């Protein structure tokens, strides 16, 4: 009937589970002492005046102030933070041949860092790693814009003077195409694990729904708010509270901690 | 296709 943490966890030691799709956001960031927008950490945001915070994510008035949107930036670009034990745990989950895919609402990049290929990647709001001229759509690499950004000068194109932004998705803009893997990942999928996010926002909420019934829902994040609460199944599975607290317990009853412990000291120090 |  309801199922348990450790029945999840005995199904994935039992391989019962081999194909699990994951899906994360802002939960397992802050650990890495990225900062949550959603204070004290706007210290850097606040300043300039945002009008409000989604500002961050709207083309019009970044092309109107682009400033606090490279502080942002500046904060989270690639060099400047380090993946935590959650994102090692789905390192370690690949790395066992049982993932098919990662989703991630994060712009961090600490997926890739940690290790987990981009083929098996979905970064559904975008990267750092690239960047596109806001007026001229000439393409860059992320590190020709590093400097100026380093230095908090907002970057700008040489081929237009415009202004030059990171491949990060804003507020009405497209998903990527990537995205689009969600029809055959999910359906494909015998394990859905979801941590520190609840996905209230679709169109991640709606992707909830498209794992067939007989396949558990593992959450592991603060609340539940989305859509395991607006249409509850019976193998869900929730597990209230702090991310890496949640993700400890889950490697225990795995039985991988020191396996886990040995992933982690082996990239920390590469 | 789908909006942010
Ligand atoms: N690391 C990143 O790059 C990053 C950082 C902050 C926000 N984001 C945003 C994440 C957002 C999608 O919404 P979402 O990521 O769900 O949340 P959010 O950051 O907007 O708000 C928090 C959400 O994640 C959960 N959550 C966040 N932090 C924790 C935590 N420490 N422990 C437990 N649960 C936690 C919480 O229940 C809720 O659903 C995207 O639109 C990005 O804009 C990304
Ligand atoms: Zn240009």
């Amino acid at each position: 009937g309801k199922l348990s943490l450790q029945d999840v966890a005995e199904l994935i030691r039992a391989r019962a589970c081999q194909r699990v799709v994951v899906m994360v956001g802002a939960g397992i960031s802050t650990p890495s002492g990225i900062p949550d927008f959603r204070s004290g950490l706007y210290s850097n945001l606040q300043q300039y005046d945002l009008p409000y915070p989604e500002a961050i994510f709207e083309l019009p008035f970044f092309f109107h102030n682009p400033k606090p949107f490279f502080t942002l930036a500046k904060e989270l670009y690639p060099g400047n933070y380090k993946p935590n034990v959650t994102h090692y745990f789905l390192r370690l989950l690949h790395d066992k041949g049982l993932l098919l895919r990662l989703y991630t609402q994060n712009i961090d990049g600490l997926e890739r860092v940690s290790g987990i290929p981009a083929s098996k990647l979905v970064e559904a709001h975008g990267t750092f790693a690239s960047a596109t001229c806001t007026v001229c759509q000439r393409p860059f690499p992320g590190e020709d814009i590093r400097a100026d950004v380093m230095a908090d000068r907002v970057p700008r194109c040489p081929v237009c003077t415009g202004v030059v932004k990171p491949d990060i998705v804003f507020f009405g803009e497209p998903l990527p195409q990537r995205f689009l893997l969600h029809v055959v990942d999910f359906p494909m999928a015998d394990l859905l694990l979801i941590l520190g996010t609840s996905l209230e926002v679709e169109p991640f909420a709606s992707l909830t729904e498209a794992v067939r019934s007989s396949v558990p829902r593992l959450l592991i994040n603060r609340d539940l708010v989305g859509p395991l609460a607006w249409h509850p199944r019976s193998r869900d599975v929730a597990q209230l509270g702090d991310v890496v607290h949640g993700v400890e317990s889950l490697v225990e009853l795995l039985g991988w901690t020191e396996e886990m412990r040995d992933l982690v000291q082996r990239e920390t120090g590469k | 296709q789908p909006k942010k």
